[PDB]
């Protein structure tokens, strides 16, 4: 729970206490002088497999609430006069592992009056090749209109080879992008690069790089456009796509185009929302999208006919291939 | 007649050799000839309580003499409180004495002793009387079976004697190290007298309110618990654990004590799980009750029968919790 809780005396702090409960299971009675578990730091918690069992448990609590609302109707979902004619991607969807280095110098003891030496860790990390979405829309209103583009990747089959219904897919879908763009009258193709995702941020610049850039500016006088780096909150760009398999896997790419005027009311459409607003919001500003998080996949969809009848929603099959070493 | 000397002597005689018909001719004569309903002007309720008890007696609905009695047995308690209610309505001592003598010879001795003690304590007519110690009135409830057996042997052989009491169990039982606390005859008198002074069955219609009773209930038992733990600390033992309905009761108990009528007190094995008790409650009922009490505590209010809230975020809250717990 957070300090926004209306009643912590009654509702307690389920999630934060659970982190400690799990983290301490190696020494639950303090007999062994063991330090806190990996679950007791946000730096480390996702290293523990139990992180995801705990958070699925918590996720299902939220899901009982979100499932309690009536399914969306045609009128709920329709962006009148906006149809998605096609969805395609420029570039193959390819994942691989590459190598990344970071410095261990801060971990080791130095001094006094003894020189340092370069000490690095090299890790293998998931990555993917660049691609660009091609989303063809037709705006059959006689005016340009702001639209929200909501992009999700959804499984088609489970690990047993069983084809999933839309209701069984929706809670498994992962957010790939969300952006606001003016759609002029007529039929037009919207292009969106994978690198520009509002879900992701680039790899952090190294400490050594930050020192070099700051030192070069201070010792001299140079206004470096530091307004370049994203934020550190956001799924790493390299992890935008799931690993998939060497033999390839097919997924549903789900695109919902919604009324940007209504979605952004109170926060403007032309305004800059930063590079990570989908899950990390906008630093020092209100959250720019009024819709429920997960829209339009966050309510039950018992009747797939409802979604199929909405011209501003479309999904297509895409293939992701893993390229092993 | 109602002087302190006579009232004290009357109480002494009524409690003398409690398992046999009275040996005092004056009490014999009263029990034979007194009619609790003969003159209902002696009662502040014009005989209502005496009518209730006489009807139960005449219909043969009362517990027989020479039978175990437990204050926690609902029907046996109700029968004892029927006699208390009569004594409590007596305006003058001769009513109190005569009803006590009459019902001594009709009612179960355990019920009678209980009713007479709380009748003396809670009637103005009992002011100035000193109640004999229960360990000399019903010694079986304060004395182990081995010593009672030696007393029976002394009586069978018509020989006086004084017999040394030892503790139960063996030195192999570390709990025996603190037996001097819970087996002390005065500590047991403290405990039963507190409950006689502050009975859970008290209703203010009996005459007066028992101020802060629910908070005193918390406090006297908190002090018993804390004092016992101090004896454990004194004897190289850890503090007691708390019981829980879903966890084993680690420490069993062999009382090695007996009722005068009803047999030996039962033993409880080490390391047993709670079982449902027929005619009392399911273990699950205890857990639900516990949950409801904690709901009130964590809400900050007790829920009334009609659903309205009773605030306990105030100094009387602990007392109201004592009332409901
Ligand atoms: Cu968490
Ligand atoms: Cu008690
Ligand atoms: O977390
Ligand atoms: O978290």
């Amino acid at each position: 729970s957070s300090m926004y809780s209306p009643n912590a005396q009654y509702y307690g702090s389920l999630h934060n206490t659970a982190h400690v409960m799990l983290g301490r299971q190696g020494d639950p009675h303090g007999k062994f002088n063991l330090p806190p578990g990996v679950m007791e730091h946000f730096e480390t918690a996702t290293r523990d497999p139990s992180f995801f069992r705990l958070h699925k448990y918590m996720d299902n609590i939220f899901k009982k609430h979100t499932d309690s609302f009536p399914p969306y109707t045609h009128d709920d979902l329709e962006f009148a006069g906006m149809v998605v004619d096609g969805v395609a991607i420029d570039g193959e969807l390819t994942t691989f592992f590459d190598e990344f280095q970071y410095s261990l110098i801060n971990a080791v003891d130095s001094g006094e009056s003894i020189e340092d030496v370069e000490i690095n860790a090299r890790v293998h990390r998931l990555n993917h090749k660049e691609f660009t979405y091609k989303i063809t829309v037709s705006n059959s209103i006689g005016s340009d209109h702001l639209a929200t583009f909501r992009i999700f990747l959804c499984p088609i089959e489970d690990n047993n080879g069983i084809t999933l219904t839309l209701d069984k897919e929706r809670w498994l879908c992962i957010e790939l992008d969300k952006f606001f763009q003016k759609v002029p009258s007529g039929t037009h193709t919207i292009h969106r690069s994978s690198k520009d995702s509002s879900v992701t941020v680039p790899d952090m610049p190294s400490f050594h790089s930050l020192k070099e850039q700051a030192d070069n500016a201070v010792n001299g006088g140079s206004d470096l456009d530091l307004s370049a780096y994203e934020r550190s909150c956001g799924i790493p760009e390299r992890m935008l796509l799931p690993k998939s398999k060497p033999e390839g896997m097919e997924f549903n790419l789900f695109v919902a185009v919604t009324d940007g005027v209504k979605d952004t009311e109170g926060h403007n459409g032309d305004h800059d929302h930063g590079g990570t607003h989908a899950q990390c919001g906008v630093h020092g500003e209100a959250y720019p999208d009024n819709r429920p998080l997960g829209y339009p996949l966050e309510r039950r969809i018992p009747d797939e006919r409802v979604f199929d009848g909405v011209p501003n929603i479309k999904h297509v099959v895409v293939k992701i291939v893993h390229h092993p070493e | 007649a109602s002087s302190t000397a006579h009232k004290q002597q009357d109480i002494n005689h009524l409690l003398d050799k409690i398992y046999e018909d009275t040996k005092y001719p004056d009490l014999q004569e009263i029990a034979k000839n007194f009619n609790p309903l003969g003159d209902t002007s002696m009662y502040n309720d014009q005989g209502a309580a005496a009518e209730v008890l006489m009807k139960e007696l005449n219909d043969h609905r009362l517990l027989e003499q020479h039978h175990w009695y437990s204050l926690f047995n609902a029907r046996q308690r109700e029968e004892a409180l029927m006699l208390f209610a009569v004594l409590n309505q007596c305006k003058v001592w001769h009513c109190f004495r005569n009803n006590a003598a009459y019902f001594r010879e009709q009612m179960n001795e355990g019920e009678f002793v209980y009713a007479l003690y709380v009748g003396v304590i809670h009637s103005k007519l009992g002011d100035g009387i000193v109640l004999p110690p229960l360990y000399e009135i019903t010694p079986h409830m304060f004395t182990n079976s081995e010593v009672i057996d030696k007393a029976y042997s002394a009586k069978m052989t018509q020989k006086a004697g004084t017999f040394n009491v030892s503790f139960t169990g063996t030195k192999k039982n570390k709990e025996q190290r603190v037996a001097y606390f819970g087996e002390d005859i005065g500590m047991n008198i403290h405990h039963v007298t507190w409950h006689m002074d502050f009975p859970f069955w008290w209703q203010d219609s009996y005459g007066n309110h028992l101020d802060r009773k629910g908070e005193l209930f918390f406090w006297v038992h908190h002090q018993l618990t804390a004092r016992f733990d101090f004896e454990r600390l004194s004897n190289w033992l850890d503090p007691v654990d708390e019981l829980h309905w879903d966890r084993i009761i680690r420490e069993g108990f062999a009382p090695l004590t007996s009722y005068k009528y009803g047999g030996e007190f039962p033993v409880r094995p080490d390391n047993k799980h709670f079982e449902d008790v027929d005619g009392v409650a399911h273990v699950h009922d205890m857990e639900i009750t516990e949950n409801r009490i904690y709901e009130a505590i964590d809400h900050g209010y007790i829920t009334a029968t009609d659903g309205h809230t009773i605030d306990i975020r105030q100094p009387k809250g602990i007392e109201l919790l004592g009332d409901i717990i």
